[PDB]
């Protein structure tokens, strides 16, 4: 598996237009693009509001928030049994792949993804906040 | 960014990852508490702080622990 | 004459209050007939009022400047000047019953702890066991002090405490 | 083998546990080098709605 | 009627019966002994 | 044939086996309790039939039999009111003198001193003065005897037992299938022809044959003992042809369409009866004849088994516009598939109807001697107003529940519901703006007047004197309905109400109904009404449209309808659910209707109700509403402080219980603030520190003590808040108006 | 009347100090949250999990005690 | 007199609430359980449930009975 490049030639589902779509965050900070290959035309539920019709084949869809993309991801994975993958697009054109960051979905092991933010102690073996006092910023004993 | 720490009481039931609505958590093999999986939080820049993860953790109290930190656009669920 | 209070038997505002209430009731009575349901009801209420005032004045109560009876909660002032049946005796009269309720509840809980599904004998009362304990719990002070003297009234420190104890 | 038997009653010594100083019954003890190998089942559930939890050999004690 | 008597053994029905009985006892006490302010008898 | 009876024989066995097992209706609670939250969930999910199962047939059967149980309970309550008017009332004394004797139908037992509550109401009676208006309703029915109330009570108990037998039957013995409930064409045809058409026709028959002659003789001074009995007015046509000579013609004028001959008992008089202060029963009889015809022709509209008629699916599907996409398609399926979609609409219109009832029962008092019982009139406005607001909030609730559970986006593509959910942001944004605009321009007017009159600038207030905001549109409508019989309703002898204008009707010295003027104070309070209504709509509609998703939480539908929060994340997500929007819409419904009923009470006591002893109408508060209600200090002083003198000095009198429920309601309302201001996590730790003391003494229960759910805390808090506030207002109203009115 | 209102005053004092003492002592930990010291003094909640953790901080205990203090005074 | 009394009493109530608030902040931010090993301040936290439960009992009794007497009158 290798990181897929975002295809802009991918069509979008049949949506009649909403008001829950993109805001100035898309133009200024960032927005998100989710893609998936469908086997048929199915009326799914937009996380922004309203129902859209996915197209037979590949689809592409814009969203202003990552939680929207993962909501649709779990909806397409659980109700339609698809395998979508979304990105993070910046207004200058930079695309950043996000969800299956190793190819497989994060609930499954991949035999090589590194464990981050793992405290190797018990939650009661954390120190008292008096020991992490005056560490610069206000810091939790979990660090 | 919020602080998500995962402790060695994790029995590796994948529930915290399935519950996460932002893809912050993932399950790493054997480079943790023991073999047979373990969880991890590499993408905490996308954590909003909903604590669905520790709502779904079945261990005593919570192996996964969200400590609410500095907020941002990604950590406040803003589409604007 | 404990705290400057006058006895209700010789209090003047007490009698004035009795006369006021009876005057109100007879004012209501004058608009009705001789033997009607309102008339009999108001006559019964007047008699209840008269008996109530007579029985409070007979019981040795102490009345204030307002004519209302004032109770004496202090034992020693109540036991000396004959006012124990105001707050002091009803104190133990309450506590017997209250500890009786609590002891029956405790005994029922301890009884249903041993069963297979103890929680279902709490939403569904085991009325046989409950009535047996409610009848045999009338000796709750003796049994309570005997459970206390044996050390089997209090649980040890197997109690579920917090991380900083 | 390590730990208690697979039907024994066990008092939990984990301070942050819901069942601290509370009696539980062993489901099983994983005989590997796993940390927190003892699986204890409790008659009463915690605030999350769980009755089972994994504890270490130093967090368990008889009766 | 084992199940019916089990139903009457439930918490709310037993509470209704017991508090009806308690309230009726107190009510009849307060009828036959009107205005009991002190323990004089 | 399509529309037919379709039932299953003996679906559910009749046994107490599932009575002994609480929580049987769900998969989670049937396992038994371990924590106390089970005890609350057992009750919260008791009638949540659409989560006990998935098949709409069993849900529908449960609903049907539950409706039967509600009807049986309503019949028990009605029979109880008739029975209390038969045994424990001064009704037969009140009929002889309704202008002097206070209607009472509740006697109190003399146990702990509450015999003081048995007030001197009149007629040689001692009881609680009722304000439900049953005496006026019974006089309008033509009762005139306690035996008829007794037998009506026994008939109500018979019908209650019948309804409960019907529920048991239609659940356990022969329960209908789903395709029977789904015949909405037949249900509407029948509920319009037979229920509301034939019901109004039968009530018209009673009004022709029993109410009209009995009440005509009652108004002619005849004693209720010497009035002919209704069966004697049925058999002996001579009595009726003496009272109405058109009864000498028989029913021929109907079949010959010489209906004008019936103009003796089918009138269009309008206005009020000068002797009773209520609507003419001939007017109501003609009314019910007319709406019976109207509903019987309306019940022949939909197509059931013979090709004539309409298919509602065809009306809906063929109603679409260029602005609105596919239109009403899929709505037939929504409403024949979702019980909650039906319940939402039905509750909304039923509550709006109850408020219609409240507004149309005081301006057009239908019953004799209803208007001059100011307590009954005030209570009957307040009660139905409150019931309407509650039903409307429930309509929003069940619309949200539909949107969460029963909504399917496949059925709804570019139909009206999809197109609403797609632009909910425009909807709620414009609603927010109008709520803000109205809040400013309706309440800041009151603040402006407070500031001006506090600064000593009464020439700068918003009053009928300084800066007039006259309600010219409502004034024009008043004048348009006052002048209606002259031009636009020539066969009406008078206007519908005297509130439009004209002469007053005073009965027994008391003012039954008089013209109602509207000025700047009325403008301001009406705009306050619209403001509060719009905010309640904002909350409930925002809960509906954002019940599945928002820009905050896109997966709110999977979270559910009733959930506290997703977390403290996204800055904090508490009360994002569509349940918590109902929880807040309840508060705003209370705030709206409190002001509505306050407007009613003050306007009525100041500008309508009163006595005419000499030449001059002397009102209760002296017409201060015009000049005093420009300020919040006005509603404080001259309404909440002035009209509270009767409830706080009621101690030692018959109305003392009203003062008691004043104080206790102030208690309960504030008690609600323990649940609304606080949060569960504090009480769980307090509870566990208490459980430590229970463990130490070996009295810790097996059912683990938990703090109430978050949702349950909010529900308890809103319940205690509404109860205390509404009961405070109830006590204040009744104690005030039973004394001064 | 002085008796009754002095006992109301006792109620208010004891309940205010109950809330405050409880927040102070459970500031470091509860059975619902034994790692409460790791979250600071004023944190919003610990989520809807474990039954619900609203107003669980010590800050919120002080908060709820200010109401009972205002009532006491 | 009225203004002075009400003033200083409300000031006192707020100050006394802040006292316990900062005691909580002490327990969180400044308390060291190992440097206070066995002293009175740790002995408070060791029997905190007794303090909280007895304060709760006093508050509960006083409220029950004061409200009961007031409602009775
Ligand atoms: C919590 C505070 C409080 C207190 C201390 C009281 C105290 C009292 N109230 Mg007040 N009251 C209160 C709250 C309170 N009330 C509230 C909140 C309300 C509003 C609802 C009222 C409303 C109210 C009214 C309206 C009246 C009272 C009355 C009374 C008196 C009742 C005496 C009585 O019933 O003799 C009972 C005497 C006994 C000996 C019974 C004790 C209990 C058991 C039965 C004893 C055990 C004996 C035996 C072993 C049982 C056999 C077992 C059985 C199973 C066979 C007493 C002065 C009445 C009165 O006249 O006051 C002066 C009265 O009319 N109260
Ligand atoms: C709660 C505390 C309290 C207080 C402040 C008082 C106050 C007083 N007591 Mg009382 N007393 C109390 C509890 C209390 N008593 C208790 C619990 C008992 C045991 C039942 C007594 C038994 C008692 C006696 C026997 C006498 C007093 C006397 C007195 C007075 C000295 C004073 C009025 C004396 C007295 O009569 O005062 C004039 C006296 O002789 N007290
Ligand atoms: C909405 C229904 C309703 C309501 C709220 C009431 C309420 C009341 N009824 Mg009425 N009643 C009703 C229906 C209702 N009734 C019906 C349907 C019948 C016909 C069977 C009666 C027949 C009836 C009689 C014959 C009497 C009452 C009485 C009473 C009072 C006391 C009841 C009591 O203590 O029972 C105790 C209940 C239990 C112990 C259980 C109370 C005001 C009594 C009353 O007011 O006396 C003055 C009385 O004597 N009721
Ligand atoms: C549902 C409403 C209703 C009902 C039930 C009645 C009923 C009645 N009206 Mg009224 N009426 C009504 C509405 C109603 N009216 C309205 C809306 C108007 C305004 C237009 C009038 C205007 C009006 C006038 C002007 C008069 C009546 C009259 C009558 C009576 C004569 C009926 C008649 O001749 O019709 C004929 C009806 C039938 C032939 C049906 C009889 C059916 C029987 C009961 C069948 C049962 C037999 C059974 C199968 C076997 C026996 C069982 C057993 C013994 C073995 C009757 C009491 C007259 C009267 O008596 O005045 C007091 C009269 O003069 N009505
Ligand atoms: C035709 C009327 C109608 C019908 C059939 C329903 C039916 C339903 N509603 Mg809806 N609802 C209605 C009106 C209606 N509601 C109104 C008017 C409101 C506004 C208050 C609501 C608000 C509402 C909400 C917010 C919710 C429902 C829910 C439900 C479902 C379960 C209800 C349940 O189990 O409660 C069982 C009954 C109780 C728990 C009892 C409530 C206790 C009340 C509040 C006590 C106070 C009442 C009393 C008169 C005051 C005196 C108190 C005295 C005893 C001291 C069920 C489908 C729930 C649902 O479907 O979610 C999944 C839900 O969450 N309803
Ligand atoms: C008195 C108490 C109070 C007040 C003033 C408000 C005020 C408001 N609520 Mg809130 N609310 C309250 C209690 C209150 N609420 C309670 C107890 C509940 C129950 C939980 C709610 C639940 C609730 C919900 C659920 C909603 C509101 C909404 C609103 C707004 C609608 C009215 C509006 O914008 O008009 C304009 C503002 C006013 C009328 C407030 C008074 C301001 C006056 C006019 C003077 C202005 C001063 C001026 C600027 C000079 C400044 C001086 C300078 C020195 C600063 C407004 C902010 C709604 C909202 O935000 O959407 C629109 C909404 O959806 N409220
Ligand atoms: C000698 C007295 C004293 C001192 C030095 C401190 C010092 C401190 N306190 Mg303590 N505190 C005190 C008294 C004191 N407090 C009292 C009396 C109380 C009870 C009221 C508290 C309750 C308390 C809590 C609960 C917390 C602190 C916290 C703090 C710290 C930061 C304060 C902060 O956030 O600033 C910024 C504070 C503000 C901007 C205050 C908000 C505005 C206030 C409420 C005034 C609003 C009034 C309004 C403007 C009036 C308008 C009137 C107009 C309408 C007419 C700091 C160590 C915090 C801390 O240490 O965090 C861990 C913390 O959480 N204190
Ligand atoms: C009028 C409002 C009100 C009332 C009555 C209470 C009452 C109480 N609060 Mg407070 N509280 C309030 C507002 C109120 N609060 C507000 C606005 C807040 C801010 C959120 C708080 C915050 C708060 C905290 C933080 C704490 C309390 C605590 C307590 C309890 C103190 C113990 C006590 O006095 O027991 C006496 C109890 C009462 C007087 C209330 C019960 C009323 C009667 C006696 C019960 C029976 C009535 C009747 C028979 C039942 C009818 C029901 C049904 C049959 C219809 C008590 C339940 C403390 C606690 O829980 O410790 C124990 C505590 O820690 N409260
Ligand atoms: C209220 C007047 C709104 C203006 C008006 O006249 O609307 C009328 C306008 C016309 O709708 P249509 O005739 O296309 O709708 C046909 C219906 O059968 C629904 O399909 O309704 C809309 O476009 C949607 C609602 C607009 C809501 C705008 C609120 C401002
Ligand atoms: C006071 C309060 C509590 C504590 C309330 C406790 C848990 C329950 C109140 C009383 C219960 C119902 C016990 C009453 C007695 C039982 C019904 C059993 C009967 C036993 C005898 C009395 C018959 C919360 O859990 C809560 C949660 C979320 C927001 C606000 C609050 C809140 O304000
Ligand atoms: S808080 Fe929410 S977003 Fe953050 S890790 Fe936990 S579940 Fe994922
Ligand atoms: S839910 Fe808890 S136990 Fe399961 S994998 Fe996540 S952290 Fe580990
Ligand atoms: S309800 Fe309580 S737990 Fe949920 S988000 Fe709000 S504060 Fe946090």
């Amino acid at each position: 598996w290798t990181v897929p490049t975002l295809n802009p030639d991918t069509p979008s589902p049949i949506f009649g237009g909403s008001t829950g779509g993109l805001l100035r965050k898309a133009q200024t900070e960032e927005f998100y693009v989710i893609t998936w290959e469908a086997k048929k035309e199915q009326i799914f539920e937009m996380p922004t509001g309203g129902a859209a019709i996915m197209r037979q084949g590949p689809n592409l869809l814009k969203f202003g928030k990552k939680e929207q993309c993962l909501a649709l991801t779990t909806q397409l994975r659980n109700k339609f049994k698809l395998t979508p993958c979304f990105y993070r697009v910046f207004p200058d054109g930079k695309v950043q792949y996000l969800h299956p960051a190793d190819g497989v979905y994060p609930e499954k092991v991949n035999a090589g993804r590194v464990g981050a933010n793992q405290n190797m102690r018990r939650i009661g073996q954390n120190v008292n906040p008096i020991k992490v006092k005056f560490s610069g910023r206000m810091m939790s004993p979990a660090e | 960014a919020h602080i998500v720490k995962i402790y060695d009481t994790c029995i590796g039931c994948t529930q915290c990852v399935r519950a996460c609505p932002l893809d912050v958590l993932e399950m790493v093999p054997w480079d943790g508490c023991k073999a047979s999986q373990m969880a991890s939080a590499p993408r905490t820049e996308d954590c909003v702080g909903c604590k669905r993860c520790e709502t779904a953790c079945p261990t005593d109290f919570l192996s996964v622990r969200v400590y609410l930190g500095s907020e941002s656009t990604r950590s406040m669920g803003l589409s604007y | 004459d404990i705290a400057g209070l006058t006895p209700c038997s010789e209090s003047k505002a007490y009698a004035k209050l009795e006369k006021k209430e009876l005057k109100t009731l007879e004012k209501r009575l004058k608009q009705y007939e001789a033997d009607s349901a309102p008339a009999v009801a108001l006559k019964a209420t007047m008699e209840r009022t008269k008996a109530r005032f007579a029985n409070y004045a007979k019981a040795g109560l102490l009345c204030g400047n307002d004519g209302l009876p004032h109770l004496i909660a202090d034992p020693g002032l109540a036991l000396k000047y004959g006012h124990a049946g105001e707050v002091f005796i009803p104190t133990f009269g309450f506590l017997y019953v209250a500890g009786y309720i609590g002891y029956v509840g405790r005994q029922y809980l301890i009884a249903v702890k041993g069963e297979a599904k103890p929680t279902d004998k709490e939403i569904i009362i085991d009325v046989p066991l409950a009535t047996k304990l409610a009848w045999q719990g009338a000796g709750w002070p003796l049994a309570a002090v005997q459970e206390l003297q044996r050390g089997t009234l209090l649980e040890k420190e197997e109690n579920i405490t917090v991380s900083p104890r | 083998e390590v730990g208690p038997k697979r039907g024994s009653l066990v008092k939990i010594l984990r301070p942050e546990s819901y069942w601290f100083n509370q009696v539980g019954k062993v489901v099983s003890v994983d005989q590997s080098g796993v940390r927190y190998p003892v699986v204890v089942r409790f008659e009463n559930q915690n605030y999350a709605g769980v009755t089972t939890n994994n504890y270490a050999l130093d967090e368990v004690v008889a009766a | 009627m084992k199940d019916f008597t089990t139903y009457l053994s439930t918490a709310p029905v037993i509470a209704t019966i017991w508090f009806t009985f308690t309230a009726g006892l107190l009510i009849e006490i307060n009828r036959y002994f009107p205005d009991p302010l002190v323990f004089s008898f | 044939k399509k529309v037919k009876i379709a039932v299953d024989r003996n679906p559910v066995e009749t046994s107490f086996e599932k009575w002994a097992k609480p929580g049987h209706f769900s998969r989670t609670l049937s396992k038994g309790p371990n924590t106390t939250t089970w005890i609350w969930n057992l009750h919260a999910d008791a009638h949540d039939f659409d989560s006990h199962t998935s098949d709409l047939e069993e849900i529908s059967r449960k609903v049907f039999s539950a409706h039967f149980g509600q009807l049986g309970i309503i019949f028990i309550w009605l029979s109880g009111m008739y029975f209390h008017g038969a045994r424990f009332s001064n009704y037969e004394a009140w009929l002889s003198d309704p202008t002097h004797i206070k209607p009472s139908a509740q006697v109190v037992w003399p146990i702990v001193g509450q015999e003081i509550l048995n007030g001197d109401v009149g007629g040689g009676f001692q009881g609680i003065q009722i304000t439900s208006g049953f005496f006026q309703l019974w006089r309008a029915s033509g009762i005139t005897s306690e035996l008829q109330l007794y037998t009506t009570a026994i008939g109500g108990l018979v019908m209650a037992a019948a309804m409960f037998f019907a529920g048991w039957f239609h659940y356990h013995k022969a329960a209908p299938k789903l395709e029977w409930f789904q015949n909405v064409e037949s249900m509407l045809n029948h509920h319009l022809g037979g229920l509301l058409g034939l019901g109004s026709l039968a009530w018209a028959g009673h009004q022709i044959h029993v109410s009209l002659p009995v009440n005509k003789l009652l108004d002619a001074g005849v004693d209720p003992k010497e009035i002919p009995l209704p069966h004697d007015l049925l058999l002996n046509r001579a009595i009726m042809a003496d009272l109405y000579p058109s009864f000498a013609k028989g029913i021929a004028p109907f079949f010959t369409l010489n209906w004008s001959e019936y103009s003796d008992f089918l009138t269009f008089k309008g206005g009020l009866n000068p002797v009773t202060g209520g609507l003419w029963l001939s007017d109501t009889a003609h009314h019910h004849v007319a709406i019976a015809v109207l509903f019987l022709v309306a019940g022949h509209m939909y197509r059931t088994n013979w090709g004539i008629g309409h298919s509602m699916k065809e009306i809906l599907e063929a109603h679409r516009g260029p602005f609105t996409g596919e239109g009403h398609v899929g709505l037939y399926e929504i409403l024949t598939t979702s019980w909650h979609a039906q319940l939402a609409i039905n509750l909304a219109l039923f509550g709006s109807l109850s408020i219609i009832v409240a507004h149309h029962m005081y301006a057009m008092p239908p019953y004799p001697y209803l208007a001059t019982d100011y307590g009954t009139q005030l209570s009957l406005f307040t009660h139905h107003t409150w019931i309407g607001g509650f039903c409307i909030v429930g309509a929003g609730a069940h619309a949200a529940i539909f949107m969460v559970r029963d909504y399917d986006p496949t059925n709804n593509y570019n139909n009206l519901l999809d197109r609403v959910i797609r632009h909910r942001d425009a909807i709620i944004s414009h609603l927010n703006w109008v709520c803000i605009f109205l809040g400013f321009h309706s309440f800041g007017l009151y603040i402006h007047n407070d500031t001006m009159s506090a600064l000593g600038r009464p020439q700068d207030m918003f009053s009928d004197t300084a800066i007039q905001l006259q309600p010219v549109f409502a004034q024009w409508i008043q004048n348009t309905h006052f002048l209606a019989p002259q031009l636009t309703a020539p066969n009406a002898l008078a206007a519908t109400s005297l509130t439009w204008g004209g002469d007053l009707v005073a009965v027994g010295g008391k003012v039954a109904m008089m013209p109602i003027s509207l000025g700047t104070s009325d403008f301001m309070v009406h705009h306050i009404h619209a403001f509060t209504i719009h905010v309640t709509v904002l909350i409930l509609l925002k809960g509906v449209l954002f019940a599945r998703s928002s820009r905050l939480i896109p997966d709110k539908a999977n979270l559910g309808f009733r959930f506290p929060c997703d977390g403290p994340g996204r800055g904090g997500t508490c009360q994002v659910s569509a349940w918590d929007h109902v929880f807040l819409g309840l508060f705003w419904m209370y705030n709206s209707l409190s002001i509505v009923i306050f407007h009613f009470s003050w306007k009525m006591q100041s500008d309508v109700w009163g006595t005419v002893t000499a030449s001059g109408v002397s009102h209760i508060t002296g017409g201060n509403f015009a000049q005093s209600a420009n300020t919040i200090n006005g509603w404080l002083r001259d309404f909440l402080w002035a009209q509270s003198s009767q409830v706080i000095q009621s101690y030692g009198s018959a109305l003392s219980a009203y003062g008691l429920i004043f104080l206790g309601a102030h208690f309960v309302w504030a008690f609600s603030l323990m649940f609304l201001f606080s949060g569960r996590g504090y009480w769980q730790e307090l509870i566990e520190s208490i459980v430590w003391a229970h463990n130490k003494l070996k009295v810790a229960p097996a059912i683990q003590p938990r703090a109430l759910s978050i949702t349950q805390g909010r529900a308890v808090g809103v319940a205690h808040y509404l109860l205390g506030g509404i009961a405070t207002t109830w006590s204040f109203f009744l104690a005030r108006i039973i004394s001064v009115g | 009347g002085d008796f009754l209102v002095h006992h109301a005053i006792a109620l208010g004092l004891h309940t205010t100090t109950l809330i405050l003492v409880k927040g102070a002592l459970d500031a470091r930990g509860s059975k619902l949250m034994p790692d409460k010291k790791d979250f600071g003094y004023s944190f919003p909640c610990d989520g809807p999990g474990r039954g619900g953790t609203c107003d669980i901080s010590a800050y919120d205990a002080f908060y709820l005690a200010v109401f009972w203090m205002l009532n006491t005074i | 007199q009225a203004a002075l009394y009400t003033h200083h009493q409300y000031i006192a109530g707020f100050i006394m609430c802040g006292a316990f608030a900062h005691g909580a902040i002490f327990f969180i931010r400044d308390y060291d359980p190992e440097q206070n090993k066995g002293n009175v301040l740790a002995r408070m936290l060791d029997h905190k449930e007794a303090l909280i439960s007895h304060l709760s009992w006093v508050s509960l009794f006083l409220g029950f009975h004061t409200l009961g007497l007031y409602v009775h009158n």
